[PDB]
RNA sequence: UCCUCGAGGAGGAUUUUUGGAGCAGGGAGAUGGAAUAGGAGCUUGCUCCGUCCACUCCACGCAUCGACCUGGUAUUGCAGUACCUCCAGGAACGGUGC
């Protein structure tokens, strides 16, 4: 039903995120809120026609984020059931 | 009492008159600037006046270091990899040291970026045209002691030791 | 007037840019001293004059002593003290060891002498034409000693420190 | 919540609104609204060569409103 | 109240897609048509799918320079996605997955 | 097989075809109701007058019970005639009780329907609310609802039956007519009322009368209201005669035989007495005890032989032996005249055989001394010899 | 005429064959199936109309409110 | 309900700031009204864009649809904000 | 004070021709007959026509539900 | 749940990148439920510009990380 | 009211977060270049066509203001600041509307 509770439960995970301006941040998604804040730890950024900067830390709002990317070995059925 | 990181850790770092991080490094009488990595270039100015430094070198790459206090100082000779270390140096204040010959302005020419340079209050200021040396080895720097380079000025310098 | 922390600079060149002329003056103000503050304005009012204001007075005083009539960008800049006190400092704010004092005003309290001698670090205590300071060190009250032969302190006197004897 | 804005000091007062597009109005003030929806009577909009047209009494959305400057002394 | 609306409005048109298992395509903002099943859904259209295949076009965008060269299409597959309700401009169901 | 324990237990039962006692509440043939008040209530083990009275009012026939003062003879009353309205269900009709509750007193009538009210609770069953000196119509307008039992005053019960406000119809009305305290409703001040409200009533129910005294005029008088009825009191069901005089004293075990030596040396307890004992080999020892000290005894137990016992036997009933040891086999049956003297050195385990020994010297009408030897060890007896001492008024 | 509510002309245009364009010049035409009231649309046998040109068609298109811009029933 | 940054905008209030809009425009001056949401009501105001036409207006409003930032002065950023 | 929301009421029972400009997009405006509004200032035009004012031309398409988040500014025009 | 992380990052120097490609490194001091960051000296790069005491809104913002220590 | 085995215990519709965002830089000239990176006429040389920068021409794309450089010129003034004298030339930069 809800997807926020869906996505918070997802910490601890190797996923990417690509922005709305084509920059791609691929991290471990460690905190997630009910605002879709999305807090990764030693996460690499991509912008558009630009070089990969690898950050220690990084925080990207739920407004800014216009896709996101799971890895396939993702138990995408056990986590629907709330 | 030399340069390390918990010296640095434990230095005041602020901001500065020009709205720049500045880190207050004085009073610590540091033979040799080194160990500068533990800032990781979170500083865009460096105050180190009142220091016993003798050559500016052994800084590690430093994007945003853009403004070096090196007054009352005792350097007397200038690296040569300052270009390397330091692309985005803007700032130069090397009044008051121990430079004597216009040899160790040699390496000063690389850092293109730089525009505003200090050597007042030194032997080789009073050298026989050390401003024109100047104004002919660095191009790139437009306020030499307190002074604006004027057309004039790069013209005596572009006209003799050609 | 009284010496500060700020001193003020007149008489320069109004014609270059104000953040390039405070940069200018900060990397002329950090040869003597940590530079706190910079107040620099080009209006009607205040143009072609700044002043720095720095932590320490005696830094302030060295730089007003060593820059006076300093060549700045083509004309001659004149240093003196400030009027009144900066902003940011009163945010900030809120031989032998006993030194004879000859040919002293009446008319000063012992607040005075006591902003007299802050000069110098924390001494004992202050005796009041003539007077006596015994301070706590013995290279402090020789310092006082020698900063205050022939200070400018109510100029229609002339006032003298010198040494005590035993 | 739901507050109104404070635009009882600007009530029957010629004002310049800018809406986007690079749009520009200039007109007296009828009412006020929550929703930032001003009421222009008698306005008149700035085009694109600099004349200016009338289009009477109009309703300016607060969607797309940018800035507006009183151009009265209140 | 919420789930009949949800059953016979549009959002049914998405509870089609993850219900009979069905192919949907999905065209977003930045010129990209992502064809794949919808396995979960909201209300504010946040749609988790799965075996994605998107498709775009791309220019080199000064890439050698002088005066005549052409753009050209391109595609790629994911493995599992997600994507807000935000980006979704244009959703049509049609049977594919025959 | 222990079923005469719990007559032991002291309670004289009267009549033909007397049912047995239950032993707990939830095995005496109640309701889900009852139980459950009675474990709201806080009650683990119940009264043995509740005991004997719950199944003889179960069984449909009348009963008269008589205990001490609040021994619970009004949950006695209440509890199976609610498990009787709860199993046998009928049609409540218009201004007709099922059950009638006499009470002599307005408190004790309110009491009486607090105490139904506590039993029937979590129902729909209403009794009644209604007492004398009160506004009558409250009265009626609660009896005009709905009546499942009447407790209240006989002035009460006239008073509704006169002005046609409730009685008792012929064929089905009521099954079970409650007496509280029927010793002052016997009497000549509640005559007539109580009379006249036994004879309209129902020709098939019973009559429950539980009073804390009873004389025997007004037993008499109450018993031919009733049909067959059956005594519950205490205590007369395997109890100690009146006629022998019981003596308890408390000494160790070691120090019962310098006891019986001094009975036997200093009182004239050595001839003509029987002593019992614990055991055979006990008795044998205690025989030979009493010949070593110069006195002549002889022994009857298990042990010995048949021909011995019986020679033991005469020689007790001719008075060749001055004492006779005997075991507990010989307490119950044994009808001698030369016993005289019951010396209970060893405290058997059960109330019956203490009973037996204490009946068997001083019967038919003739006094007799018993005197018992109470230890430590018998703690559990102690209340059945107090009990025993409290009826045979000892 | 009487003036009627925009939901109401909503609800009574499903089983038509209308016309929505959205922002970005693109237009769907087709029988309007669904109509939510968050202004949603969701319609079948749709076809796909750009600067005045057909494109082809899809079927059942649902869009949302927030790329709509207008829609016109024929 | 009410925002510590919007608390520290309105406390703000009669002290030379600036607004920069999200189209670049910057209006400078006095803020005399600042609301819950963002509105900044100047009186006396200047106007600094990135468009650059720099000129002066008695009076200006501008809502916190379009508003980007605030550049406030220093001298709340001490007390009572410090938390 | 005049309240907008009364105004579009007196413009919807006067049905006089108003003409609707777009949020970012100045070139292509509409004009029509509002017929009826709600909450979130959805318009019905009756014989709606769009003007373009950089090629010049009109285009008709009769009913149109206009949103209230594109309507950036609506004037009234006497045609 | 424990919604720690805003509360980590505090009086600390963070860079945070705007939507039209400018970043402004300030120290945080605090936030709201919009989002709103109050950046205490704070530079803006794209060049250096003296801003100070910048209040950025919410809506303008879309990522942000760790700039160094805190002063 | 709950637990244990009838009982016991106690929030996608105007100012913030489900976005009104995406896309392209006017025309011409036997102009010039793809060291290692286009195809075809199946290398190399030549010819043709859907990607930039430099200069020239029409319509220095246009007008605006801010920052900035040269020369001349005025102000000598004690303050907490969008920015600060004026004239003329050049236009490397920013954004606004067409």
């Amino acid at each position: 039903m809800k997807l926020v509770r869906f996505l918070m439960k997802l910490s601890h995970e190797t996923v990417t995120i690509e922005l709305k301006n084509g920059t791609q941040v691929h991290g471990t998604i460690t905190g997630v809120d009910v605002s879709m804040n999305t807090h990764l730890k030693a996460v690499k950024m991509t912008l558009k026609n630009r070089e990969p900067v690898q950050l220690e830390t990084l925080s990207i709002r739920g407004n800014n984020i216009r896709y996101f990317i799971l890895p396939d070995s993702l138990p995408l059925d056990t986590l629907l059931v709330d | 009492v030399k340069l390390t990181a918990e010296l640095i850790e434990q230095a005041a770092q602020y901001t500065n008159a020009v709205r720049d991080r500045e880190l207050d490094l004085r009073g610590y009488k540091i033979p040799v600037i080194e160990n500068l990595g533990a800032t990781l270039d979170q500083f865009d100015a460096i105050d180190f006046s009142d220091n016993e430094i003798r050559k500016l070198d052994g800084f590690p790459l430093l994007r945003r270091l853009k403004t070096l206090l090196v007054n009352n100082n005792r350097i007397c000779r200038i690296g040569e990899g300052l270009d390397q270390a330091l692309p985005c140096l803007t700032e130069l204040i090397l009044t008051n040291n121990s430079l004597v010959e216009l040899g160790d302005l040699d390496p000063l020419a690389s850092l293109k970026s730089l525009t505003y340079l200090s050597i007042l209050r030194n032997p080789v200021t009073n050298k026989k045209h050390y401003r024109l040396y100047v104004i002919y080895k660095v191009p790139q720097v437009r306020v030499l002691d307190f002074q604006k380079v004027k057309l004039k000025e790069r013209q005596e310098a572009e006209k003799m030791f050609k | 007037i009284r010496p500060n922390h700020t001193i003020y600079i007149n008489n320069m060149n109004d014609k270059i840019k104000k953040e390039e002329l405070k940069r200018s003056l900060y990397a002329l103000f950090s040869q003597f001293g940590h530079v706190v503050d910079i107040v620099a304005l080009k209006t009607m009012k205040m143009r072609g004059q700044a002043f720095v204001i720095f932590k320490e007075l005696g830094s302030s005083t060295n730089a007003l002593r060593q820059l006076q009539g300093f060549p700045f960008y083509g004309k001659p800049m004149r240093i003196q003290y400030a009027k009144t006190d900066s902003d940011i400092i009163s945010k900030m704010r809120g031989p032998n060891y006993i030194l004879f004092l000859n040919n002293l005003p009446e008319e000063t309290n012992e607040m005075m002498l006591s902003m007299l001698f802050n000069q110098f670090p924390g001494f004992k205590e202050v005796r009041l034409d003539i007077a006596f300071v015994e301070f706590e060190n013995d290279g402090q009250a020789g310092a006082a000693r020698d900063a205050l032969q022939g200070f400018k302190i109510t100029p229609s006197h002339a006032m003298k420190i010198t040494y005590a004897k035993k | 919540k739901a507050h109104p804005p404070e635009l009882k000091k600007f009530m029957d007062k010629k004002l310049s609104l800018k809406l986007n597009g690079g749009r520009h109005v200039q007109g007296i003030l009828r009412g006020f609204d929550p929703f930032m929806n001003l009421v222009i009577d008698e306005c008149v909009e700035m085009a694109t060569s600099g004349q200016q047209n009338n289009i009477g009494m109009v309703v300016i959305r607060g969607n797309s409103i940018i800035m507006l400057e009183a151009l009265e002394r209140v | 109240r919420e789930e009949e609306e949800f059953n016979t409005g549009p959002l049914s048109v998405l509870t089609q897609s993850v219900k009979n298992n069905t192919q949907v395509l999905i065209n977003c903002r930045n010129n990209k048509k992502l064809l794949g099943r919808v396995k979960a859904f909201d209300r504010h259209c946040n749609m988790v799918l799965e075996n994605v295949k998107e498709m775009w076009t791309e220019v080199p965008k000064s890439g050698k320079g002088k005066k005549k060269s052409k753009p050209v299409n391109k595609d790629r597959y994911i493995s599992k996605m997600f994507l807000r309700g935000d980006s979704v401009i244009v959703v049509l169901r049609n049977p594919l997955i025959a | 097989v222990n079923v005469f324990r719990l007559e032991m237990e002291g309670i004289t039962v009267k009549g033909k075809g007397c049912p047995k006692p239950i032993k707990s509440w939830v095995q005496c043939g109640i309701s889900m109701k009852i139980l459950n008040s009675l474990k709201k209530h806080g009650y683990e083990k119940p009264t043995p007058i509740q005991t004997q009275a719950i199944p003889a009012i179960m069984s449909g026939r009348d009963l008269i019970g008589i205990a001490k003062t609040g021994s619970g003879k009004t949950i006695a009353f209440l509890l199976p005639m609610f498990r009787h309205i709860m199993d046998q269900r009928s049609l409540e009709e218009g201004e007709g009780p099922i059950a009638v509750i006499m009470t002599p007193t307005r408190e004790l009538a309110l009491q009486i329907t607090k105490e139904c009210k506590k039993f029937s609770k979590t129902l729909g069953l209403r009794v009644v609310c209604v007492y004398g000196g009160t506004g009558i119509s409250e009265q009626i307008a609660e009896l005009k609802r709905g009546a499942e039992i009447i407790v209240c005053t006989p002035g009460r019960m006239i008073d509704m039956l006169a002005a046609n406000s409730g009685r008792v119809t012929n064929l089905r009305r009521v099954t079970y007519v409650v007496l509280d305290e029927a010793d002052r409703m016997f009497d000549m001040g509640f005559e007539p009322q109580v009379m006249r409200i036994v004879d309209n009533v129902r020709p098939d129910r019973q009559t429950v009368m539980f009073s804390a005294t009873f004389p025997r005029a007004m037993e008499a008088l109450a018993r031919r209201i009733l049909s067959k009825p059956i005594e519950v009191q205490v205590g007369g069901r395997s109890v100690v005669c009146s006629d022998v005089e019981q003596q308890v004293i408390v000494i160790e075990e070691e120090k019962k035989f310098l006891k019986l030596l001094e009975l036997l040396g200093h009182y004239q307890e050595s001839g003509s007495v029987i002593i019992f004992v614990d055991k055979q080999e006990h008795a044998d020892g205690l025989l030979k005890d009493l010949m070593r000290a110069s006195y002549p005894c002889m022994s009857l137990h298990g042990g010995i032989d048949q021909y011995d016992r019986d020679s033991i036997i005469n020689d007790f009933k001719n008075g060749t032996c001055k004492l006779l040891v005997a075991t507990s086999v010989a307490a119950r049956g044994l009808d001698v005249k030369h016993l005289i003297l019951v010396v209970n050195y060893s405290c058997p385990n059960h109330y019956e055989d203490y009973v037996h020994r204490a009946g068997r010297t001083g019967r038919a009408g003739n006094k007799g001394y018993a005197y018992t030897f109470i230890t430590e060890d018998q703690a559990r007896y102690a209340g059945d010899i107090i009990k025993a001492l409290e009826l045979s008024g000892t | 005429s009487l003036p009627l509510n925009p939901k109401p002309f909503l609800n009574g245009l499903t089983g038509k064959p209308v016309m929505v364009k959205l922002k970005w010049g693109m237009e769907y035409k087709g029988y309007l199936v669904s109509v939510d009231g968050y202004m949603n649309m969701q319609l079948a046998n749709t076809e796909e109309y750009i600067d005045g040109a057909l494109s082809g068609h899809l079927g059942e298109v649902l869009i949302r409110c927030n790329n709509v811009l207008y829609i016109r029933g024929v | 309900s009410i925002g510590v940054p919007i608390k520290v905008l309105h406390e703000a209030e009669g002290h030379i700031v600036t607004c920069e809009t999200n189209t670049g425009e910057v209006y400078r001056g006095k803020l005399i009204e600042a609301e819950d949401n963002m509105n900044c009501q100047m009186s006396n105001i200047t106007v600094t864009y990135r468009d650059g036409r720099v000129a002066q207006l008695e009076q200006v409003y501008i809502r916190g649809s379009k508003i980007r930032f605030l550049i406030l002065p220093d001298m709340l950023k001490n007390a009572p904000m410090l938390k | 004070m005049v309240q907008p929301i009364n105004l579009i009421f007196r413009y919807l029972q006067n049905r006089s021709r108003i003409q609707v400009w777009l949020y970012e997009q100045v070139n292509m405006r509409i004009e029509g007959c509002i017929i009826g509004f709600d909450e979130y200032m959805n318009l019905v035009l009756d014989d709606a026509e769009e003007i373009h004012s950089k090629t010049k031309s009109r285009k008709q398409l009769g009913r149109i539900m206009l949103k209230g988040d594109n309507i950036t500014l609506l004037q009234s025009v006497s045609n | 749940g424990k919604s720690s992380k805003m509360l980590q990052h505090i009086d600390y120097r963070m860079r945070c990148i705007l939507q039209d490609g400018r970043i402004f490194i300030g120290t945080f001091k605090a936030f709201d439920k919009h989002m709103n960051l109050i950046l205490c000296d704070c530079d803006e790069f794209r060049e250096k510009r003296v801003l100070g005491l910048v209040l950025l809104r919410g809506e303008n913002l879309v990522s942000m990380t760790v700039e160094g220590p805190p002063p």
